[PDB]
């Protein structure tokens, strides 16, 4: 499964990166569906990191 | 004939692997200096100046080949 | 200059023809001064596509959630594949023609089906490198016949196992699949392509402005709901972006004014050009603000649009610009 780092962006298998120690993630964003069920409640913590 | 032979191996997947010069055609007959014929080509590729042949095995039992030069007629 | 690299990362040379044309500042869009309602109009996304969907599965979830009538793709993504897909907006849909033939990067895990040293992976993967020859697949044309393809460069990421991460810079058309599958011949011991993403289409690639389906969907509600602009005035690119990586021709007020009018790009209506253009290339017709105004092919080498008197340099395939925009014949 493809991995990279959220810094410096570097991809790899491994679950740290070899570059900076920084954990890293599956780089494929999350699968979507256009009924977007928990979009709600997803917008509500997004609303308040952005302060809208 | 046309030379550029030499099988590398036998690839798991089932076909003759020859590195060579030139690029030849699909289905091109592929035969031995005893013009027994081994099989046909079914795939050519790599860097266009030195590509890869890969040859359809269609005898009884390849492998033989490996290391013996080949040529197309 | 050298295929080691995406092309899109060549700089060109910028050769002046009229030193002295000049642009009227109350004429023309330029992007930092369209409307949000407008910058959608000739908009294009940096999606970051999610594995799963087919590539117009995408397109279509984005026109229904944007309310949009016309929007496409730049490059199909197969399903299982993630990564960068630009998708044009509205009037900027067919802006696309611009990066369909652009170069590719992809981000690739192999698997092999034996144990091979890494030495002669690294080895017979650096062979595939350049021009290669490569048959089309099953799916595509009616004609299989074998072509060649640009390989701009190859780079074994890391080896675990019997799977191996790369990255691979390609020219449109060139098929990773099938490059896996030929680098498992060459090896003898087979593999196939485990998972793909893709890193770069074009001018576009992975930096602040990819975005996936989620923040998009969100951020247009903050502009729908809340009436926040910023964050939707982001998630979307001017259609010029989508013209980053081809040769401009920046032509004068009056020549806009034509073209937007109908007509072809006259050599006379140049002002400056790139350099290397050759006759059949596709350009990119800009206005002196840096205008997208339309993609046409050149009809002359850069040298022959520099020193000839008149004709015409560029036929124009579409037209973006709107005809109010630097107005008159
Ligand atoms: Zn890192």
């Amino acid at each position: 499964r493809i991995r990279k780092c959220p810094k410096c962006g570097r991809y790899t298998l491994k679950e740290v990166c070899p570059v900076c120690g920084e954990k890293t993630k599956v780089a494929h964003p999350p699968r979507f569906s256009p009924e977007d069920p928990y979009g709600e409640y997803r917008r509500r913590w997004k609303r308040e990191v952005l302060g809208i | 004939m046309k030379r550029l032979g030499k099988v590398l191996h036998y690839a798991k997947q089932g076909f003759l692997i020859v590195r060579t010069n030139w690029v030849p055609s699909l289905n091109d007959r592929v035969v031995d200096k005893r013009l027994q014929f081994v099989g046909i080509v079914k795939d050519v590729f790599g860097p266009v100046k030195m590509p890869y042949v890969a040859i359809k095995p269609k005898v009884s039992n390849p492998e033989i080949y490996v290391g013996e030069v080949l040529y197309v007629d | 200059e050298v295929r080691r690299i995406l092309p899109a990362d060549i700089k060109r040379e910028v050769l002046i023809k009229d030193e002295n044309a000049e642009t009227n500042p109350d004429w023309g869009f330029p992007p930092e001064k369209r409307p949000i309602e407008m910058h959608i109009q000739f908009g294009v996304i940096n999606l970051d596509k999610p594995p799963g969907p087919t590539s117009h599965e995408v397109v279509a979830w984005i026109k229904k959630i944007l309310n949009l009538e016309k929007a496409g793709h730049g490059g199909t993504l197969d399903p299982k594949v993630s990564g960068v897909l630009p998708v044009a907006l509205e009037k900027a849909t067919r802006v696309v023609q611009a990066l369909l033939p652009a170069g590719k990067e992809y981000v690739a895990l192999m698997h092999l089906h034996g144990d091979v040293p890494e030495d002669k992976i690294i080895q017979v993967m650096k062979e595939f490198e350049g021009e290669i020859i490569q048959r089309p697949p099953l799916r595509s044309a009616v004609k299989r016949r074998l072509r060649t393809r640009k390989v701009y460069y190859i780079e074994v990421l890391e080896i675990e196992g019997r799977d191996v991460l790369f990255r691979v810079g390609v020219e449109a058309g060139t098929y990773i699949r099938s490059l896996i599958h030929h680098i498992g011949l060459a090896l003898g011991v087979g593999a196939h392509m485990s998972e793909l993403r893709r890193t770069r289409s074009g001018p576009f690639k992975e930096d602040e402005t990819l975005i996936t389906l989620h923040d998009l969907v969100d951020y247009y509600y903050f502009w729908k709901e809340d009436g926040i602009e910023e964050y939707f005035r982001k998630a979307i690119q001017p259609m010029e972006k989508a013209v980053e990586h081809l040769p401009k021709v920046w032509i004068k007020d009056s020549a806009v004014a034509a073209v937007t009018h109908g007509a072809d790009l006259a050599v006379p209506g140049i002002a400056k050009l790139h350099a290397g253009i050759k006759r059949g290339d596709l350009v990119a017709i800009m206005t002196l603000k840096d205008e997208l105004v339309a993609l046409g092919k050149a009809m002359m080498t850069s040298q022959e649009m520099l020193e000839k008197t008149k004709g015409i340099a560029v036929d124009v395939e579409k037209v973006f610009m709107p005809r109010d925009w630097y107005p008159k014949l």
